[PDB]
């Protein structure tokens, strides 16, 4: 072969790898937390702009804090070997390091340690994407007129 | 051997410690601006360029309008956490 440089991941396998997308709109009531109006609209958003990059997209409704644990879990011992990628889009309420199943809070990093080199490892060398729609904290930015 | 933490990428929708915006019709700016710019450009650019359009896109095209004086005239700036080892194209 000519000269072979390994400076952008191989994306090229048969499939370009899941697109777990968890949409938490409605919330239980003793968590104190509102509808978030406009989810859905982000959630389709979402579906049609992954699915024309040849994701299988995956949606996944109003989940508590044991089903979101659980999805992972399940999701983190499939066989990836064929795909390229994993991408997971968390849609809710948060703070810093949290996102709310519709029950009460699951730290991130419970969710992304399913996806360590060391425990998918169908996965590993390949690019594992969390995009996260939430808040990680309270301040807010006033910005700066330029 | 390598990392157990490599090959990781968080695309945030705001920066640390920080309120994340949301409209009832539109959706959230950053997932608003992400799918448009993936749609624009993901057969185009590498996907740390795409990611830096959307906290341009996000930075400059929302402001908040509230009657609460408090959460009035705020901004966002996204936050791109990378561990990922290599470029990133959709296409091939
Ligand atoms: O720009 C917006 O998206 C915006 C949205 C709202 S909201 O009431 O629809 N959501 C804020 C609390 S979830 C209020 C003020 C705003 O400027
Ligand atoms: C503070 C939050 O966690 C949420 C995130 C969301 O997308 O709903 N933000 C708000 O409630 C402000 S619209």
């Amino acid at each position: 072969s000519g000269i072979s440089l390994d400076n952008s991941y191989k994306m090229d396998y048969p499939e370009m790898g899941l697109c777990i997308i968890i949409n938490n709109k409605n919330f239980h009531k003793s968590t104190g937390m509102t509808s978030r109006s406009g989810t859905d609209v982000d959630a389709a958003n979402l579906r049609e702009t992954f699915r024309n990059l040849k994701y299988e997209v995956r949606n996944k409704n109003d989940l508590t804090r044991e089903e979101i644990v659980e999805l992972m879990r399940d999701v983190s011992k499939e066989d990836h070997s064929k795909r390229s990628s994993f991408v997971c889009v968390l849609l809710s309420h948060g703070e810093e390091g949290i996102i709310f199943g519709t029950n009460g809070p699951v730290d991130l990093k419970k969710i992304t340690n399913f996806f360590r080199g060391d425990r998918c490892r169908s996965l590993t060398g390949k690019p594992k994407l969390f995009i996260i729609q939430a808040c990680r904290g309270t301040e807010l930015d006033c910005g700066i007129e330029t | 051997k390598i990392p157990v933490d490599a090959d990781f990428l968080y695309a945030y929708s705001t920066a640390p410690g920080y309120y994340s915006w949301r409209n009832s019709k539109d959706g959230s700016w950053f997932i608003q601006s992400l799918c448009a710019m993936l749609k624009q450009y993901a057969d185009k650019l590498e996907f740390m360029h795409i990611l830096t359009r959307v906290n341009r896109k996000v930075a400059t095209e929302f402001e908040s309008f509230s009657f609460d004086a408090t959460f009035h005239a705020k901004k966002q700036i996204p936050c791109i956490v990378s561990m990922l080892t290599k470029e990133l194209y959709f296409y091939h």
